[PDB]
RNA sequence: GCGCACCGCGCGCAGGGGGGCCGGCGCGGCAUCUGGGAAGACUCCUAAGGCGCAAGGGAAUACCCCGUGCGCCGGGGG
């Protein structure tokens, strides 16, 4: 539920040994688009893990 | 309540808690719901215990799905804690995940146990 | 025979895989932030850290 | 000798072997909640309409499968009938729903498939509803 | 064996474990004025007996086994006075008790702390066994998680103010806790205390003194003010 | 030839109370391989041998009437329960299994749990109280039952064999109390009464040499009548102790059954010397008596 | 190419290098959960070369037990294009499908389940099929649907019960006709996990014939399945 | 890792299929 | 039961239905005993040192060996 909406460059990367994406759908949400930096990418797994729940 | 597959505290829980903290010396553990259902759905999983002190159960009683799809035995264990300190983990785990390989001691004991948790189901 | 050849390459495909995963995720237990069980040394020996992840 | 008898039809009465008399009722949504009433086995006009007489009680005996139904139409007293259970007699039962085809000229010489389809809509979907998502 | 004895604080009696297990654990309990065995005090469980410790008041035992059930066992009746469950212990390995003020039916002593073999000690209040009806399922005071090996050594300091405990797999494994407070004190031990590998310690009479002994033969003393 | 179970018909005006008593060959005889048998009230003896069959006895017909059976393997035990009705009957594989004895048909209703070792067969059965159930295992631990809701109470584990060879304490007998307590006749001769309300054992009395086979207690909870797989019965009163310990019999006891009623309070007690042999509850009374 | 099986209604589809178990499409152009169908045309059409009206899904002994059955070697099936079944443990309509292909439009299966959201997708294609009826009832109560189930020709059973005969014992007594047929798959793990499965299956069958059937074969569905297998058998006659 | 488990999916689904054709075949 | 001696038994063989249920083999339990593995953290944890990853050099070139950068534990002292 990170991963959701990114799955062309994210199995681009696994395939070919890159970095895979930080986000998906998730970034245009009222909190990761409210953070920046590497609060993005962090705030982006710990709101996908709470939102999963 | 919804956890009809209810592991008994005489020992079936203990031996239970014993394999997963085997498994977790042998790095055969994929400990979490998230990890535990990345486990099931990719079909690495030899059998799975849930706890059942989960404060809403609901965040893991979605994967008695997945594993009545891909065949594999699950179990609920009554405390979060226990599971948590049995896997060696310093927090709660909710749910775990124990996988198998071609040759171990290990498999022998997975395959005892769900020979087990196929009596209580 | 063919269909069986090839359920028997591609099981072999598949243990090749299997046994690779299962490497990468020893290594991760060999080469962590602190002392994790899990693995064979060049000893013969295997891993087996006794501890708890405080 | 009475019974009472419900397949997806309509109502029954053979008091005289063969078929004597029915209660018809067809395509509405009271046509379900003649299973409502059934549910438990609460009052319904075409039961004791059914089973209305006018001379006085001098046989007051009856015939149902089930016991839940029968002590539930003891109770009523739109007839003051207290009949009891049929005590575990499939021939009547098992003969007559194998025998709706010459019931059918009685009542209803169609297809109420249909509507037992409908009336399925209206109890599976009514337990969709039991869980209302 | 007699090796995993203790004697009561009245000194009347003195209990040993039963070196036979099958599947649980007894005590055999000892006159002392005579020494000849009186009593008898069989809890179930895997391994037996981890350990126990006598009531303070001397008239009945608390009782740690290897699955998680802690027995508190009553010497008058002779009977259980009820059986309640650690904190998600999977073995169990020690146990210690002490304290004023506690339940006068449960021995009078305040605390009981539970070492684990995961390292973890929970600490519980002995008031809050009582709901004798003993509440299966208690919350410790405080769960201690700092050491990360099986708690080997456990104690209280007899005026009931400290509680020091430890593990032998480490080298300056010992931790040292204030009671009723259960907090860990942080300024010591340091990196550059000389314990060495902890196999047992003591508390003074007076509470004054603490004794740490080692894996290699080496008595050290610290004093303690307040 | 030889006893395998006695059992009376009430145990509390010309009432029809018989005694059931089930001989070796597969024979039941009733006085004024089979294995087990009992009687209900509210009257009919159920009996099984080693076979997985439960089945009813009418005596009028003299007629095995209504066998009932099952999928899991050997019944070694079976009981009926008291009242604030059904069968439990545990076997070889660790299943308890229960029958339902609605209004006059004995079904193979439901196995309610059974044990995760298949190496834990039953042994015997007795009733704590009404929905709650005392299980003797073959291993060392007995065990309690719910039936309401099927689940496992306390293991109630005894401990190793310490007088040679074996390891496991074999559970032969267990019965119960009106005082809420429960006797656990062993093997290696010993009784051992457990307490009720905590499922932890209170007294361990070492009497016997060899293995209680059977026992049983008075209706008022007073006198506890073990006998075993020496020639020897003994008596118990009270927190308990033993009186004494005679020779009734010849082969090892294998089966009691006590009845408290009509000024006449014996106890029957049956093994393998193929003699039947009757007892007072008053020991100290008066003589015995036997019957073949 | 399309030849028909021995059974009525099962149609066998022999290719090049395979073979493929294949149904009639009852309502053409639309797989139910995604599986492989043929389509072809009657003949007099091959300067049109377009497929229209014929339609045959290809039917999985690994997601279905009764095509387990028919590659298991079964005398026959008691269902035709014009029977009445009871199918029992219907999750989500797929097998149930392919029974409404075998009896067609003239046909009725009653279908039931006792799960929700398999009743959910049991309604999707129980509202694409006309022949089939929705039941999301318990097989354990048949007189919840007493009104909606008249005396069938055949049941099929499966369900995951330890219970099986039972249920299959008072639902035949409700609704299977005089010389019924019955077509049951076992689980013998499921019945009983610590005993053998042949001694699993002879007791169940031993249950049915003291619950008042008459057997008539057994196969064991083992090279599709394992411990599992499938009783013909035929109520009171 | 990542790279052997997206190849141990991809084979593990073409074992299943496989199998699947290859027991429909006999 | 046919062919072989219509001056004979028995034989070459087709195989029905049950038997002696003799032994092997298969599957299921088996209180113990025996062996192996796992195994308690007091135990065993190869030593005052070892292990891992990545580079470098040499080969019996499948294996193996030697001592640079990063880390992980340990002994001693404290």
């Amino acid at each position: 539920i990170q991963i959701l909406g990114a799955e062309k460059a994210l199995f681009r990367a696994l395939k070919t040994k890159h970095a895979t994406p930080k986000y998906g759908i998730i970034y245009h949400a009222s909190l990761v688009g409210q953070a920046s930096g590497p609060n993005k990418g962090k705030i982006a797994r710990q709101l996908a893990a709470k939102i999963a729940l | 309540s919804a956890a009809w597959p209810k592991a008994e505290d005489p020992a079936l829980v203990q031996e239970l808690l014993d394999c997963v903290q085997q498994a977790s010396h042998y790095r055969q553990l994929k400990k979490g719901a998230n990890e535990t259902t990345k486990s099931v759905n990719r079909g690495t999983s030899e059998l799975v215990i849930l706890a059942a002190d989960t404060q809403p159960l609901s965040i893991v009683l979605h994967i008695p799905l997945i594993c009545e799809e891909k065949n594999v035995p699950y179990v609920y264990v009554p405390s979060k804690v226990a599971l948590g300190r049995a896997c060696g983990v310093s927090r709660a785990v909710i749910a775990v995940s124990l996988t198998s390989n071609e040759a171990s001691d290990l498999n022998s004991k997975i395959r005892a146990l769900r020979d087990k948790v196929e009596r209580l189901a | 025979e063919k269909l069986a050849r090839k359920v028997k390459a591609a099981r072999k495909k598949l243990k090749a895989l299997a046994d690779a995963e299962y490497e990468l995720e020893l290594q991760q237990a060999k080469m962590a932030k602190t002392a994790t069980s899990g693995g064979f040394t060049k000893s013969g020996r295997r891993i087996k850290v006794r501890e708890r992840k405080r | 000798l009475f019974i009472l008898t419900e397949t997806s039809a309509g109502y029954a009465l053979f008091k005289a072997i063969k078929y004597k008399e029915f209660a018809k009722f067809d395509s509405a949504a009271i046509a379900v909640e003649e299973a409502s009433g059934i549910l438990e086995g609460k009052v319904t006009p075409k039961l004791a309409s059914l089973l209305n007489e006018l001379k006085d009680e001098k046989k007051v005996t009856l015939a149902v499968h089930d016991t839940k139904l029968s002590n539930s139409i003891t109770k009523l007293p739109g007839i003051n009938i207290k009949p009891i259970s049929g005590s575990m007699t499939d021939d009547l039962f098992r003969a007559i729903r194998q025998h709706l085809y010459n019931l059918i000229p009685g009542m209803e010489p169609s297809n109420f498939d249909e509507m037992n389809l409908g009336l399925a809509h209206s109890l599976s979907r009514h337990k969709l509803k039991f869980s209302p998502e | 064996t007699m090796e995993r004895f203790r004697v009561s604080p009245c000194g009347r009696y003195m209990a040993l474990v039963a070196s036979d297990k099958k599947g649980g654990g007894m005590l055999n309990i000892i006159n002392v004025g005579t020494m000849q065995w009186i009593a008898q005090a069989r809890i179930d469980g895997r391994h037996g007996v981890a350990d126990f410790a006598w009531w303070s008041d001397g008239n009945g035992l608390t009782i740690a086994g290897r699955d998680g059930q802690v027995t508190e066992w009553s010497m008058i009746t002779r009977r259980t006075v009820g059986i309640w469950r650690d904190e998600g212990s999977i073995g169990g390995t020690v146990m210690a008790l002490g304290g004023r003020n506690g339940p006068a039916e449960l021995g009078g002593d305040r605390w009981v702390a539970i070492g684990s073999n995961s390292g973890i000690l929970n600490v519980y209040d002995r008031n809050d066994l009582i709901e004798i009806r003993i509440k299966k399922y208690p919350t410790p005071t405080r769960v201690f998680e700092q050491l990360t090996t099986s708690i080997s050594v456990v104690a209280f300091s007899p005026d009931g103010q400290l509680l020091a405990f430890g593990s032998q797999h480490k080298k300056d494994a010992l931790r040292l806790v204030h009671l009723p407070s259960c907090t860990v004190y942080r300024n010591w031990p340091t990196e550059q205390t000389p314990l060495g590998r902890v196999t047992a310690i003591a508390f003074s009479s007076k509470s004054d003194v603490l004794a740490v002994g080692n894996d290699v033969g080496r008595v050290r003393l610290w004093e303690i003010r307040g | 030839s030889a006893i395998n179970a006695v059992a009376f018909t009430h145990s509390a005006k010309n009432i029809q109370v018989r005694l059931a008593i089930g001989r070796a060959n597969g024979d039941i005889e009733i006085w004024n391989s089979v294995d087990g048998l009992v009687w209900v009230t509210d009257s009919r003896l159920f009996s099984i041998g080693y076979t997985t069959t439960i089945t009813e006895w009418d005596l009028e017909k003299a007629r095995a009437k209504k066998h009932a059976s099952g999928q899991h393997g050997e019944i070694w035990c079976f009981g009926v329960q008291p009242l604030p009705r059904k069968l439990v009957a545990g076997t070889v594989d660790g299943n308890l299994v229960l029958y339902s004895i609605e209004d006059g048909d004995l079904k193979f209703q439901k196995t309610l749990t059974r044990t995760p070792s298949k190496k834990t067969k039953f042994v015997s059965i007795a009733f704590q109280s009404h929905n709650i159930v005392i299980v003797g295992c073959s291993n060392s631990t007995i065990c309690a039952y719910d039936v309401r809701t099927g689940t496992m109470l306390r293991q109630m584990t005894l401990g190793t064999d310490l007088t040679g060879g074996s390891k496991n304490i074999i559970v032969w007998a267990v019965k119960c109390l009106p005082n809420g307590d429960i006797v656990s006749g062993d093997s290696t001769g010993q009784v051992c009464i457990w307490d009720g309300k905590t499922y932890t054992q209170a007294q361990r009395i070492q009497s016997h040499t060899q293995d209680v086979l059977c026992l049983s207690v008075s209706a008022d909870g007073s006198k506890i009548i073990s006998g075993g797989m020496d020639r020897r019965t003994a008596v118990y009163e009270p927190r308990w102790s033993k009186v004494f310990h005679r020779r009734y019999h010849q082969h090892d006891v294998k089966a009691m059954a006590s009845f408290e009623g009509k000024g006449m309070s014996v106890v029957v007690s049956g093994g393998s010397d193929a003699s039947p042999i009757v007892l007072p509850l008053r020991a100290l009374g008066k003589e015995f008596h036997r019957t073949l | 190419i399309v030849e028909p099986h021995r059974h009525k209604g099962v149609f066998v589809a022999r290719g090049g290098k395979e073979d493929l178990l294949c149904t009639a499409n009852l309502v053409p152009g639309e797989s139910v959960y995604g599986e492989k169908r043929i389509s072809v045309e009657t003949p007099g059409s091959g300067p049109d070369a377009v497929a229209t009206k014929t339609e045959y899904r290809i039917w999985n002994p690994f997601r279905s037990k009764l095509a387990a059955g028919i590659l298991g070697g079964l005398e026959t099936i008691y269902m035709k294009p014009g029977s009445k079944v009871l199918y029992l443990g219907a999750a989500s309509g797929t097998s149930v499908s392919h029974v409404a292909d075998i009896v067609g439009p003239t046909g009725a299966v009653y279908a039931v389940e006792f799960s929700h959201r398999s009743g959910r997708d049991l309604i999707n294609m129980a509202t694409r099929r006309t022949n089939v009826i929705p039941i999301v009832e318990d097989a354990r109560k048949p007189m919840a649907y007493r009104m909606l189930v008249p005396m069938v020709d055949v049941i099929f059973a499966d369900v995951a019960q330890p219970d099986q005969a039972r249920i299959v014992g008072i639902n035949a007594r409700l609704f299977l006709k005089q010389g019924g047929g019955l077509l049951i798959s076992i689980k013998a793990s499921c019945i009983d996990s610590t005993a053998p499965p042949e001694q699993v299956f002879a007791s169940e069958v031993q249950k049915l014939r003291e619950d008042k059937f008459f057997p008539k074969e057994q196969l064991t569905l083992e090279p599709y399945e394992r411990d599992h297998a499938m009783v013909s058998c035929v109520y009171l006659q | 890792l990542g790279y052997v488990r997206t190849m141990r999916n991809i084979a593990a689904k073409e074992l299943k299929e496989l199998e699947e054709r290859y027991v429909l075949a006999g």
